[PDB]
């Protein structure tokens, strides 16, 4: 299927930016298994959020996850220079997974 | 450390990809393929359980790709036949946080390889 | 064994009880029928197949068996319904100088069908060149002697 | 223009395998049935295999039946021939040929109008 | 199966030569779908005749086809230097095709 | 003289495939059953597979059952062994051997009198 | 199955050495079809004994076979330099054959 994601996001240094991730009732709104990934240029993706709002070890508290209906959101408070990257959301869909389109985050 | 390394990339007008694993028990974990098309985002390709008892493909490559593994060689494979221009992407080898099949969707894909480039043009 | 004799028995009363208690048999195995039930059974015909073999080849006389005797001399069907009796005949079929009268088939292109008797003595062609009835290299006489002592 | 180009030739020992490819262009490969024909040195043409547009109809010569495996990828406009357990008599020049009309047997009905340049296959020890 | 063809044919410049193509009742004598092909050395075959006697565009009138029983014939009148080549016949045989042995044509 | 020659050896990764061939001459290949026997480095001989004259009887070792596929072409006087999904323990020297008499089990009855030179097979990553 | 064989054997020049070959009641002890093979380094095996104790043409009288229960034995009298080789036993097992482990024979 398709998980809708805005192509670009922006926020100033120290500010906050929310990146939405919109699916359907069979993926994003059907389970609490939404993941978020960060990808710097030329490097492999990095797991930032799993199970909608859980953070792995090594992810700062600035990244936080939430979900509401068919829309999952990733909020990055206290934006920093190293946060500029691409962000994809993932969701379970019944023995299959699906990624979002991706959002380029520019720290202005 | 945990490590995954994809091989077998190149330009092609079939093609087989390999993923060498080390640093973790490859015998028990399910592994997956995810590609990154230029200009687009990530897209899940295929998945295979520890004993190959559970196998899944995306609809865009169903009946087109063939995933397999050799636990003795700690290697994952992806046989891509009848390649199309939209198959041009960067193919990643990724393991799940827990050895279950859908567990990589449950708790995320924590380890990724560097990827192998695949170009499909005439 | 390659020329195993067969006797057809019909229109008579078979005496199995006295038959099985007359001599001492070193092997007595029945398939598809018990020895003691034959006294109550009637049959269209009976066949008594008699021959002589090696002791170690006695195991080849049974359903589903394979080997030189089973394949090229005497073959029983997998669903064989009947009895096999065997007894040592050293005092009868053995000579001081060796009893070579008893022979067995050694070479054959294909295995025998059940209850099939082959008495051919044609030279066996083990190679591409024809033998033309001359035994030599790749041309062997199909029968071999036991030479019991 | 219409064009077919065979690739994948070479020398390979008796019993080994070899896969041939045929790249197509200049015509709608989606609809036409394609065929393999070989030319053995000293002998003449010999039909190898055939496959319809959707792979619904597949045929092999008795000399390669259960030996070769024909297939196609309409998205890549490519025809394939997987040759396993090759024999000395498989040494030939393999041609990729399309029919005059897109039907399976139509190449036999109206002839094979377009041929490739061929790829050499040698099977010797 | 096998379609019998003479190994060599010959004809003088400007003369005519007929190349026979003999099959059985299940191929040459079972259908009206006999084809003829010309092959110059080092070049791919060229369709000369289809359906026993039909000529594609680009084939001169000098080449003509005919069939009689299990025997199909290719006649080349007004023989020319460029006609020296190999000639194979083809026939339908029931979801399968079959070629003739081939005939080398020498223009004497 | 009688002669058997194996071809198709080499190195191949665990999980891949490889096909072996055995060319026969000097004796009537039409009637005899042929067998494959391998010699693993450090270990001894190990029977692989067997096939009768008309392919009516076929047997495999439990270690390669459902893994190898034996076949033959009596017209080409050739025996084949299709090895798929190869493992490290498949690394061995594969022999082509005929029996003393043309029967299937006759090579076990009277021994295997003629052996080929063998073809090396390595299965490592 | 497995047919047990000692890994190494030894005997002095002119002496004798017996090489045992131990199976079960379904192979070595179930039939009289035990074979013995000699293999010199870099060369194909050579049939030395068939049917427990029969010698093919070309095998010297120094090699002799015997069997007792599940154990078949190969005795080599008058040991010679050329007898140094590997020796494997074979046995029928019901439409299947099985080899022994092998024994290296050193002539001391």
């Amino acid at each position: 299927s398709v998980v809708t994601q805005p192509p670009s996001a922006s926020g100033s240094l120290g500010q906050s930016v929310t990146i939405s991730c919109t699916g359907t009732s069979s993926d994003v709104g059907g389970y609490n298994y939404v993941s978020w990934y960060q990808q710097h240029p030329g490097k492999a993706p990095k797991l930032m959020i799993f199970e909608v709002s859980k953070r792995p070890s090594g992810v700062p508290d600035r990244f936080s996850g939430s979900k509401s209906g068919n829309t999952a959101s990733l909020t990055v408070s206290g934006l920093q220079a190293e946060d500029e990257a691409d962000y994809y959301c993932s969701s379970y869909a019944g023995n299959k997974g699906v990624f979002g389109g991706g959002t380029k985050l520019t720290v202005l | 450390e945990v490590q995954l390394l994809e091989t077998g990339g190149g330009l092609v007008q079939s093609l087989r990809l390999s993923c060498a694993a080390s640093g973790f028990p490859f015998d028990d974990y399910a592994i997956h393929w995810v590609r990154l098309a230029p200009g687009k985002g990530l897209e899940w390709v295929s998945s295979i359980s520890w004993d190959s008892g559970s196998i899944g493909y995306a609809d865009s490559v169903k009946g087109r790709f063939t995933i397999s593994r050799d636990n003795a060689k700690n290697s994952l494979y992806l046989q891509m036949n009848s390649l199309r221009a939209e198959d041009t992407a960067l193919y990643y080898c990724a393991k799940g946080a827990f050895p279950g099949y859908s567990s990589g969707w449950y708790y995320g894909l924590d380890v990724w390889g560097q990827g192998a480039t695949v170009t499909v043009s005439s | 064994v390659y020329a195993w004799n067969r006797k057809r028995i019909s229109n008579c009363v078979a005496d199995y009880s006295v038959l099985y208690n007359s001599a001492s048999f070193s092997t007595f195995k029945c398939y598809g029928v018990s020895p003691t039930k034959l006294n109550d059974l009637c049959f269209t015909n009976v066949y008594a197949d008699s021959f002589v073999i090696r002791g170690d080849e006695v195991r080849q006389i049974a359903p589903g068996q394979t080997g030189n005797i089973a394949d090229y001399n005497y073959k029983l069907p997998d669903d064989f319904t009947g009895c096999v009796i065997a007894w040592n005949s050293n005092n009868l079929d053995s000579k001081v100088g060796g009893n070579y009268n008893y022979l067995y088939r050694l070479f054959r292109k294909s295995n025998l069908k059940p209850f099939e008797r082959d008495i051919s003595t044609e030279i066996y062609q083990a190679g591409s060149t024809p033998c033309n009835g001359v035994k030599g290299f790749n041309c062997y006489f199909p029968l071999q002697s036991y030479g019991f002592q």
